[PDB]
């Protein structure tokens, strides 16, 4: 039972207006510390455009504590204004690092413990918009900025006098990048932004040497404008498969790369497709009656975005829970789905027309996580009678408006059609999302946004 | 007996498996991927946070920021009370880097302008589709792809007489709707399905199937539609007639088997994909090659006319020793290729190379040749007034030339192709150099006529000296006829001035070769002074380009690269960039005003794109005909000093073009600076007498492109591709620009490709067919190709083993 439980809001906290114009300041980011031993008490920066608020998250049994505590309050005390975060490491000492970037185009690296600067990276033309660390190495980190190229950096020692070790350059974007995103396998790299375009970049690998130039990448392996018809300011991969986001679409777009899997070899640079027709808004490496190179999967629905765009989701993956997608929307409001309720609701409705024909509608239906099992339940009956369980969480022979209301949560027939949110909370006042982090064991998931605000939602909590 | 109601009865029930299929689909890798959630690493074995508690205020000149906190429980989230407000201490942090300046675009260096294709305006920051077919057309794309993989398995279980996808093709190519396609295109599609379709209930049965489909799946009300026609024009034997990505007695025999060479090979550089020609509206590409001056026909009747009026035996049984396993097809015309191509030769004959392509003997190609009996055409065997205004005897030029020609006034050409008619150059017989613009200009290298035959023809300048010559200030009595005309050297016409040698790369950086003789290749010769990129004197401006070491007045700099642009291009990247909607952010450098071609150097160019505006410079732009390309040099203009700054007068060289088109209703050092000094490519910052950091061009992915642009022909067989792609990617490393060149760069690449070219029939084959387009030309010296012959019989016989 407890693996269904969604969470609720748990605390709130505005912080001191930092861009001053009364309430105009926002936290444009927040990510959880990843490289700390498990069980460990979850900690999370949120980052203003002034400040980088460090804390540390523990649970209670009494609903009038507060779980939130902050450890660490650095103030960028330079000129530029910031917007973009992220999570290293010293390779030497193994101390947390925050990247902080933003509008002057420069990578600040905190040593959050001590409070002092381990290093700045200078380079980009242009402001940040966002950061992203590997997930298979924790020294490198990519940065998307107005200057329309990614740039790729090391922390490691050898890489100390020049760690620009990559460039994805050339003609693949032409606008402000608003997104940045690593694959797992930290070789795939997603870029999106003003032009509409996202892009599926596979890096070389990087000697262990100092390297004197960048390794300039000219072609991404996949290249579309076409899965959004708008400006594309969130992109990430769930596992192989692409989670993107577009300004005016109120969706979150779930959509795969045809002939795609992180189980082939990665392709070199001179494997990429050029474009040698310019009509063309969408070419791929990965190609396998012409078809298609990408096949949108579904929607997942996320009314009262507007025109709001800088808007970011949080998928939390982790093996043996629950995946859950979270966003917030630009009208008070924070949704969640459970990607494991899809294949429960279609096992169920699967069992269901099955047991309706083998008896011809002599069916029970009777609801799961009770002490009652598909045998106790059918000794109270016997052969003639089918018993079809039901999951818990799906709440109304059954009317056609709550078939209705089921199939807008969970059917998964149409890639056009509209997932509504499995839960949907409202948020005091008015609040626009700007970005969600989930902690290391999923117990609690924060929304930060406009007006310098944090939304701490918890599930599984210990109040008593 | 079927009928549209029961045909769309019957498909309605089929497409119910559609949206089946889907969520089956995403379920299934919604679960694989919940199965593949990635294991947390590089955790550490502590936690890094535990020694730190809450900051709190329970302070003395700290900086202090407030934080209020609200609890919050239940299923509503109601607030437990008004919240708590608390103070926290500041750690302020300083970073200890200052940003580059700024800039848009990863900067990459080209070695010379690369050509641009049109792009389409798709996106413009704030004819462009409107937004609402746009949305409308990718929906039907999108389901129209979902569909096209059920028709097959439908039309199988339907199983309705004449519901063939064949057979649905023919109808549709049949109806009043094919509005949407053109001649040859009905041809191509009668060429693979033809327009009988079977008994009259088949007819009929493939006309109920249609619109049965098209009530189904094309309901106009719905966003997302598909028409029958949409669907098959997706397939894969109907979609390539409807690609336009196409490159094209004995003699036509010839004319054809050496049609892709005469179409795509280009006269200046000699690549089958490169950077000259003109590019459409569409993009199809018109090539500056043979096809361009008429084909293979009038080059090689003039080669024979030459002939007509004009050495060991080789190491595989030559015919000169004897003269005597059944020949192909395609091995007898490789044998009449090279014959018609060397012509009435006297030291060169086609029996030992034709040998040395085909795995055969010398005597078997001869014995083959005598029993072939193969019998050229026969060739058939006027005084004009020289010019008052420019005698190509003495190479000089007199009088009144400036006002006689536009021969060298680059703004005002208009660029056709060189002559190919066979008469006197003269309006008279439709020349376009005499007559095709305002002025006369001159017949350049590519022209038909000679030297002998023509009063335009230009023949180089007579300059010579043991010490510099070619210069603009001839202190040698007669001027350079190349200077004057705003022209560089011609390697092969220019002979007495040294330019052979000075326009070779190879010997770019010959002080001593450059120190006398031509000093009007720079160019060619591609050799730049030292420069270093960094932050602008000028206040408002971001980078500019500094002097790293010392230029005297009068040298050259750098050459300003880019990409060539027409001019709708500019007008589009100049949308595309925010450049109309207002301050100046777009650079585009008139290279023809009067032909439209831009330098566009906004992410492919070199470090001439950073520097910066002064109306006092100290260095100088100027357009130069360069062996029939148009290019940009800069030359100092003043002494200028190692670290000083370049700067030159923008002037007009930089049009708004929309906003004119809305008008018509000693080691190399970084040297020291007050400036901070940039490498280009890591922009780290740069310290006073280290090395100047030179970073060889990296050329790969254009390459690349050019590979591809060759794959995307249908019209090539995989064995043409092969070869073209395997020569283009060795000769545009080379870089040429004239023909002097070329025989010493074949001679490379049969040498260091010779055992690939003998491992495989088709690659000699392909090879030969080279070979007789440049022998055609008069391109390629006799010599090589008899030394040709021997390298490959050499790799031949090694790979015997
Ligand atoms: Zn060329
Ligand atoms: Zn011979
Ligand atoms: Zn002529
Ligand atoms: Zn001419
Ligand atoms: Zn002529
Ligand atoms: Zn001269
Ligand atoms: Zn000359
Ligand atoms: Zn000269």
């Amino acid at each position: 039972s407890a693996e269904w439980e969604l969470p609720r809001l748990r605390t709130s906290f505005i912080f001191q207006d930092d861009y001053k114009s009364q309430d105009l300041a926002e936290f444009f980011d927040v990510k959880f510390y990843p490289y700390s031993p498990p069980g460990a008490p979850p900690v999370f920066a949120a980052t203003s455009k002034k400040h980088a608020v460090i804390c540390r998250l523990t649970q209670t049994t009494d609903k009038d504590a507060n779980p939130c505590e902050i450890i660490q309050l650095i103030r960028d005390d330079g000129n530029e204004a910031n917007c973009a975060s992220c999570w290293s490491k010293d390779p030497i000492t193994d101390q947390p690092l925050l990247c902080i970037a933003g509008n002057e185009g420069n990578v600040k690296v905190y040593n959050v413990t001590e409070g002092k600067l381990y290093r700045t990276l200078v380079g980009h033309g242009g402001g940040i918009n966002d950061l992203a660390t590997s997930p298979a190495n924790p020294y490198i980190i990519a940065s998307a900025s107005d200057d329309t190229t990614i740039r790729i950096w090391s922390l490691a020692p050898e890489h100390e006098k020049q760690p620009c070790v990559c460039i994805l350059g050339g003609e693949g974007h032409s606008y402000d990048l608003l997104s940045v995103a690593f694959h797992d396998n930290g070789r795939y790299v997603l870029s999106a932004g003003h032009d509409q375009v996202i892009n599926l970049w596979a890096l070389p690998e990087f000697p262990n040497e100092h390297m004197e130039i960048p390794i300039v990448i000219y072609y991404p392996h996949f290249s579309s404008s076409e899965i959004h018809n708008n400006l594309v300011d969130c992109v990430a991969f769930y596992g192989d498969l692409i989670l993107s986001r577009a300004c005016h679409e109120d969706t979150i777009v779930l959509w795969r790369i045809e002939g795609f899997s992180s189980d082939d070899p990665i392709p070199g640079p001179l494997d990429a497709p050029t474009p040698t027709d310019m009509t063309k808004q969408t070419r791929s490496y990965f190609t396998p009656s012409r078809p298609a190179m990408f096949t949108r999967l579904a929607q997942f629905h996320t009314p009262d975005c507007g025109v709001q765009f800088f808007m970011r989701f949080r998928m939390y993956h982790v093996p043996g829970k629950h995946p859950i997608l979270a966003f917030a929307n630009a009208k008070s409001k924070t949704f969640f789905w459970d990607l494991a309720r899809f294949g429960e609701y279609a096992r169920f409705m699967a069992d269901l027309k099955e047991a309706q024909q083998s008896y011809n509608g002599r069916v029970v239906v009777v609801d799961q996580g009770q002490g009652i099992s598909l045998a106790q339940a059918q000794q109270v009956h016997g052969p003639g009678v089918g018993v079809v369980m039901k999951p818990a969480w799906l709440v109304p022979g059954f009317s056609r408006e709550t078939l209705q209301a089921w199939a807008d949560m969970y059917d998964l027939s149409n890639p056009v059609g509209l997932i509504k949110a499995h839960r949907s909370l409202a948020i005091d006042g008015a609040f626009v999302g700007r970005q969600v982090g989930w902690s290391p064991e999923g117990e609690w998931c924060v929304v930060v946004g406009n007006g310098n605000r944090a939304l701490i939602y918890q599930r599984w909590g210990k109040e008593r | 007996e079927w009928t549209v109601d029961k045909i769309a009865s019957a498909l309605s029930v089929l497409a119910e498996e559609v949206p089946q299929n889907h969520s089956r689909l995403v379920n299934f890798l919604l679960e694989e991927t919940e199965k593949r959630a990635p294991q947390p690493r590089h955790l550490s074995k502590t936690d890094p946070f535990a020694h730190m508690k809450s900051k709190a205020i329970d302070p003395e000149g700290v900086p202090t920021m407030d934080v209020k906190f609200k609890q919050h429980s239940g299923e509503y989230g109601k607030s437990r009370n008004s919240g708590r407000r608390f103070q926290y201490p500041v750690v302020c942090i300083k970073p200890d880097r200052e940003p580059v300046p700024p800039y848009r675009f990863h900067h990459a260096e080209i070695r010379k302008n690369i050509l641009a294709l049109n792009s389409q305006l798709n996106f413009v920051p704030h004819k462009i589709q409107p937004r609402s077919q746009k949305i409308a057309k990718r929906a039907q794309a999108e389901y129209a792809a979902t569909l096209a993989p059920y028709l097959e398995p439908w039309l199988r279980k339907l199983n309705i007489e004449g519901c063939t996808k064949s057979n649905l093709i023919r109808f549709m190519a049949s109806q009043p709707e094919s509005d949407s396609m053109t001649p040859q295109q009905k041809s191509n599609l009668l060429d693979t399905y033809s327009d009988d379709m079977g008994s009259p209930q088949a007819v009929r049965n493939a006309s109920m199937f249609t619109e049965a489909w098209d009530r189904v799946f094309n309901d106009q009300s719905k966003l997302r539609r598909v028409a029958l026609r949409d669907i098959l024009m997706l397939d894969k034997n109907v979609e390539p007639i409807f690609d336009n990505k196409r490159a094209k007695a004995l003699m036509q025999k010839v004319i054809d088997a050496l049609g892709s060479y005469t179409t795509l090979g280009c006269l200046i550089c000699f690549s089958h994909d490169c950077e000259h020609g003109e590019i459409e509206r569409d993009n199809q590409k018109r090539c500056f090659s043979l096809e361009e001056i008429g084909g293979l026909m009038p080059s090689l009747r003039r080669k024979w006319a030459a002939q007509i009026e004009q050495h060991p035996p080789c190491r595989n049984e030559c015919y000169r020793i004897h003269g005597t396993p059944p020949w192909s097809e395609n091995e007898v015309g490789t044998l009449e290729w090279m014959f018609a191509t060397i012509g009435y030769s006297q030291t060169l004959r086609p029996e030992c190379f034709v040998g040395a392509i085909l795995g055969r003997p010398c005597w078997d190609v001869h014995r083959k040749l005598q029993e072939l009996d193969l019998r050229l055409p026969p060739v058939e065997p006027p005084k004009q007034k020289s010019l008052p205004w420019y005698d190509r005897r003495k190479k000089q030029l007199m009088s009144d030339w400036a006002d006689a020609t536009i021969t060298h006034e680059h703004a005002v050409r208009e660029l056709f192709a060189p002559c190919h008619h066979d008469g006197p150059c003269t309006a008279a017989n439709g020349c376009p150099c005499a007559s095709a613009g305002t002025h006369p200009v001159l017949c350049e290298r590519f022209c038909l006529c000679t030297a002998e035959e023509c009063p335009l023809k230009f023949t180089g300048c007579a300059c010579h000296s043991s010490g510099k010559t070619c210069l603009q200030r001839q202190r040698e009595g007669r001027p350079c006829i190349c200077v004057q005309l705003n022209r560089e050297c011609d390697p092969t016409l220019c002979k007495g001035c040294g330019a052979r040698e000075r326009a070779d790369p190879e010997n770019a950086y010959d002080e001593v070769l450059h120190s006398t003789g031509c000093q009007n290749v720079a160019l060619q010769r591609g050799a730049a002074k030292a420069v270093v990129l960094g932050k602008s004197q000028l206040e408002a401006c971001g980078y500019g380009l500094f002097a790293a070491e010392d230029i005297e007045e009068g040298e050259f700099v750098i050459e300003y690269t880019g990409e060539l642009i027409s001019h709708d291009e500019g007008v589009r990247r100049e949308h595309r960039r925010g450049d109309v909607f207002d301050n100046k952010v777009s650079y585009l450098f008139t290279l023809l005003e009067q032909e439209g071609i831009w330098v566009d150097a906004a992410i492919y160019g070199n470090l001439s794109r950073y520097i910066n505006h002064a109306t006092d410079g100290n260095i100088m732009p100027k357009i130069m005909y360069v062996n029939h390309e148009w290019r940009i040099k800069f030359t100092a203009i003043k002494d200028i000093k190692a670290g000083e700054e370049l700067f030159f007068n923008y002037g007009d060289n930089f049009p708004n073009l929309t906003k004119k088109l809305v008008e018509r209703n000693r080691p190399l050092l970084v040297p020291k600076t007050t400036q901070p000094l940039f490498d280009p490519l890591s922009k780290v910052q740069l310290l006073p007498g280290q090395p100047l950091p030179q970073h060889p061009i990296d050329d790969s992915w254009l390459l690349l492109k050019h590979r591809d642009n060759l794959q995307d022909f249908i019209d090539l067989r995989p064995e043409e591709k092969e070869f073209l792609q395997e020569w283009d990617a060795f000769i545009l490393r080379r870089h040429i620009s004239s023909e002097q060149y070329l025989p010493r760069y074949f001679l490379r690449f049969v040498r260091e490709k010779a055992d690939w070219l003998v491992s495989k029939r088709s690659r000699g084959e392909e090879f030969s067919k080279l070979v007789a387009t440049l022998l055609a030309r008069r391109v390629l010296p006799e010599r090589v190709v008899i030394e040709a012959t021997q390298v490959l019989n050499d790799a031949r016989g090694r790979l015997r083993e």
